[PDB]
């Protein structure tokens, strides 16, 4: 709860409502994100998902599909991810249950 | 909008008297009633008159005879149906979508029915009118801003001035009041793309099959520079059609870019042919990058699609083949491609996105009907919206005209839907009719006549393919299933050249036919040495077609009588009475034709444009020198071995001959020979002078050109 | 007010009378509901009980408190530091080398766009300029405008070149490193 993740809006001239990661706050080549409400994803319960920061960038800009290794381990699985109205990242399970993503503590 | 048709006597007072009462009540409500003589007259009135805005009829007498026929013409047209005993809701009607109000014939109902019809008509009017223009009219009616500018205050100052009254008196209050500023804040904002301005963009973007559409009010000249400056970084190489517009030269002078040119083909007539398939292929481009001094891989290409004479590219092939990230189709000639299936696979916007590329069309709306300077930028792919929008805002007029913007929006309103589809269909049908009419008059008359430059038979309604196995087009080794002839662009041929491109002994240069038509106010769209073009637009009616058709037979009649120039061309006569006193029209033709024949003009013109002057420096490089005022004039005769400062643009044939930074050498001597030849051939007849832009005729009759100082 | 050749006796009387009517209506302390019906419709509940003199007081008290004239005066009396020329910064833009940062994060960064605030309607930062310590009042004025203008519907902040994100935070375009 100590943390959420507020994606910063980027303007300019583009077709989509583009989004941006925090400038240097998050610069980890592959960063892991915990979830406020742990979910049942791919027949297992997951408390954290690690992303390649590079892959999360282009998805925040161009959209499309985004994979992420559940609980940091195994294969990079496809994810039902969306940018929230509160500017958060929300993952959904097969019940469409949402969960906010947070960046780990110091 | 106040004409109501009534169609009937019924033979019973209980029906006839209410219609009398309604006639009178409606006339008092300011409707003009009109009475078609019969059912067919009514359909012709509707077909030809958009001001007929309602039809009253007996339901039983006419519904099965009229309803579908009217719905085919206009599905919003108010119908007021009067019932009899058997009138009701038959299950057969349940499935039709119709706009129907049911009314009874009754005295005293007109006041209330008229008010409902008025309201229902306003509802229909409000649906069809575009919202920005609608809001503008409402302001002109209701608003009360006084103590305001513009200083003319709704044209008020014009009325107290006879000189200003001439301008006001013609245009009037409404025209004067529609010249508004952002003080009328409730129309939204162009610069924010908000309110009724967004609604317009979506409307257009959806209509024209674009991802995004911008409204430009300074022509495609400006649309090119907005796209250009965003698209062509400094130090980069661009592929550019040597067949380019001047505004792209002005861009090159302003941006540090290196051009490599797509090289069109050309035939003996001088008609441009398409860049062959080889010019798009990676191997070909790579080879020119190797051969061009300081060239890198191109960042931006600009192709003119279609060509003027109707050769369209297989754009599916180009989008798949051309390995350039940014492709701009200057599609000024083909604004209508979305509206005929015959253009599928042959236009920029056809189909979906092209993965990995941004594709542009810039279009000159003004082969459609719109005010001059109206141009669109149609984008298929993404731009950096903030940098693109900053680029747009930097090149926006100082004071946008609020009509021009509405004229482009109202031009679409006119062409919209069925009725605009049926209008263009009608013009295609008449095009083919006229084509066969020329063939008829060719048969009927003894001796020479006009011919049409087209296939032997046109049994098919389409853009006819030009094939390598056909000789009619005069192009050499043409690609097949590549170019198509637009039916509505009709080229006529005058006597003077053979089907070979070889010269006849007898010729009538087309310029002389133009002088004749000019005395009679008839303009020829486009003329070349022996060709004339006519466009069959939605303007062109039976009266104009007859006047043109008759004017053409009158030219022949008058030519063959060998009328005195004095009598046939009185305005030309007045220019030099003595020069023209005894000359007859056939002698004028002979002398000019003999000059053309002798000076072998077509061969010399062909050869001048088949080689390229040597690029010593780029246009931009030469402009740096000009920027410091380092230019002198030399005479035309002295230009071999000198670096040209200006573009030299001769007429004919109306395309650039020498660029700034280019130099005539021995390799390109035919250039100078053509130029000197033009000065000679054109020095003979008053009214038939030489015309070369960039060369300055000194008061002594010698020509100078601007060159770089040493 | 401009007295043009347009302005006649009817317009002068309407204006002159409109001005005396403002005073009359202000001094009666009419309800915003009655004196400004279109404004009322924007937020009926917000404006239901407010009187014209209270609207004036609250906005004026903000101006007085935030000392707006002194802060505005000082923001435009110093110049941001020109790190590069507008042209130099545009070369970078020409290659698409721009990112957004938040307004709070702009000290020490090279601005990509002109920043044009309203008020007072004249450029504050050019492309290629940077706020430093020498020019800190610039940032203080900007942050102050965002604060004073966040209070009343219809009286929003307005700074061109800053982009209000859907979350209510402001961003600016800067040169990438």
């Amino acid at each position: 709860d100590k943390t959420a993740l507020t994606v910063i809006r980027l303007g300019g001239i583009f077709s989509r409502r583009q989004q941006y990661q925090l400038p240097v706050n998050v610069t980890a080549s592959t960063l892991t994100l915990l979830l406020q409400k742990p979910l049942k994803l791919h027949d297992m319960e997951v408390v954290h998902i690690s992303f390649e920061r590079s892959a999360l960038e282009q998805w925040l800009s161009k959209g499309g599909e985004i994979r992420g290794k559940l609980n940091g381990i195994g294969f990079a699985q496809k994810l039902n991810l969306e940018v929230d109205s509160a500017q958060h990242l929300v993952v959904r399970d097969v019940s469409l249950q949402g969960s906010t993503l947070a960046l780990p503590g110091s | 909008m106040n004409v109501i048709a009534i169609l009937n006597h019924m033979g019973v007072y209980f029906k006839e008297e209410p219609i009398r009462e309604l006639h009178r009540a409606l006339e008092r409500l300011n409707f003009q009633i009109v009475y078609p003589n019969d059912r067919d007259d009514l359909l012709k009135l509707i077909e030809n008159n958009a001001r007929l805005c309602g039809v009253i009829f007996d339901w039983d007498k006419y519904n099965l005879e009229l309803c579908e026929e009217i719905s085919k013409m206009n599905e919003n047209l108010p119908l007021y149906a009067f019932a009899n005993t058997y009138s009701t809701l038959d299950v057969s009607l349940n499935d039709l979508r119709l706009q129907i109000s049911f009314f009874e014939y009754a005295l005293g109902a007109a006041e209330d029915i008229a008010n409902k019809i008025k309201q229902t008509t306003d509802e229909y009017i409000n649906t069809i009118l575009p919202p920005l223009t609608k809001a503008l009219f409402k302001y002109v009616r209701e608003g009360k801003y006084t103590f305001c500018t513009p200083g003319h205050m709704g044209g008020t100052a014009f009325q107290k001035s006879p000189v200003g009254s001439l301008f006001y008196d013609f245009f009037g209050p409404n025209t004067m009041k529609s010249d508004i500023s952002i003080s009328v804040s409730e129309l939204g904002s162009l610069l924010d793309h908000s309110g009724p301005h967004k609604e317009a963009e979506q409307y257009i973007a959806r209509v024209f099959n674009a991802d995004r559409s911008y409204m430009v009010t300074n022509g495609t000249s400006t649309a090119n520079k907005i796209v250009g400056m965003y698209s062509a970084p400094a130090g980069s190489t661009i592929l550019i059609d040597r067949n380019c517009h001047k505004s792209l030269t002005h861009l090159m002078m302003m941006s540090d870019v290196t051009p490599i040119y797509f090289r069109p083909t050309r035939n003996a007539y001088g008609i441009l042919g398409g860049i062959p398939q080889s010019e798009f292929q990676h191997a070909t481009i790579a080879k020119r990058v190797k051969e061009t001094p300081n060239a890198t891989w191109p960042v931006h290409a600009v192709i003119t699609n279609s060509t003027y004479d109707g050769l369209l590219y297989n754009t599916d092939f180009i989008k798949k083949t051309l390995d350039v990230k940014s492709i701009h189709f200057d599609s000024a000639w083909v604004p209508y491609t979305n509206f005929s299936p015959i253009y599928e696979g042959k236009c920029g916007m056809s189909g979906g996105r092209v993965e990995g590329k941004v594709i542009y069309e810039t279009q000159s709306t003004h082969l459609l009907a719109a005010f001059s300077q109206a141009s669109m930028i149609h984008v298929k792919g993404d731009v950096n919206e903030e940098t693109f929008n900053e680029a747009y805002m930097m090149h926006t007029t100082t004071s946008p005209h609020y009509g021009i913007v509405a004229s482009t929006e109202t031009a679409a309103a006119m062409m919209k839907g069925n009725a605009g589809k049926r209008l263009i269909n009608g013009s295609i049908e008449r095009a083919i009719k006229f084509r066969k009419e020329i063939k008829r008059l060719r048969t009927e008359s003894d001796g020479w006549f006009f011919d049409v430059w087209q296939p032997d038979h046109i049994d098919t309604t389409e853009c006819w393919p030009l094939r390598s196995d056909s000789t009619w087009h005069g192009f050499k080794n043409i690609d097949n299933e590549h170019m198509y002839l637009d039916p509505i662009k009709v080229t006529l041929l005058t006597p003077g050249m053979e089907k070979d491109g070889t010269m006849s002994d007898f010729g009538i240069p087309a310029s002389i036919v133009a002088k004749y038509l000019d005395e009679h106010g008839i303009v020829v769209e486009k003329t070349g040495p022996y060709n004339l073009l006519f466009l069959f637009s939605i303007g062109i009616d039976k009266t104009k077609a007859l006047s043109l058709l008759r004017a053409l037979t009158d030219f022949k009649r008058a030519f063959d009588l060998n009328l005195r120039v004095k009598n046939m061309l009185p305005s030309l006569y007045r220019e030099d009475p003595e020069f023209y006193e005894n000359m007859r029209i056939q002698e004028l033709a002979q002398n000019i034709h003999k000059l053309i024949v002798h000076h072998n003009l077509p061969d010399l013109m062909y050869r001048a444009f088949e080689v390229l002057p040597t690029m010593v420096m780029t246009p931009y490089a030469a402009f740096q020198k000009e920027l410091h005022g380092m230019t002198e004039e030399v005479y035309l005769d002295e230009m071999v071995g000198r670096i040209n400062a200006n573009m030299i643009l001769p007429y004919p044939p109306g395309v650039p001959l020498v660029m700034p930074g280019e130099m005539i050498t021995e390799e390109s001597r035919p250039v100078l020979e053509f130029l000197q030849m033009l000065c000679e051939i054109g020095a003979h007849y008053p009214g038939f002078e030489t015309d070369i832009h960039g060369a300055y005729r000194q008061a002594d009759g010698r020509y100078t050109v601007k060159v770089l100082k040493e």
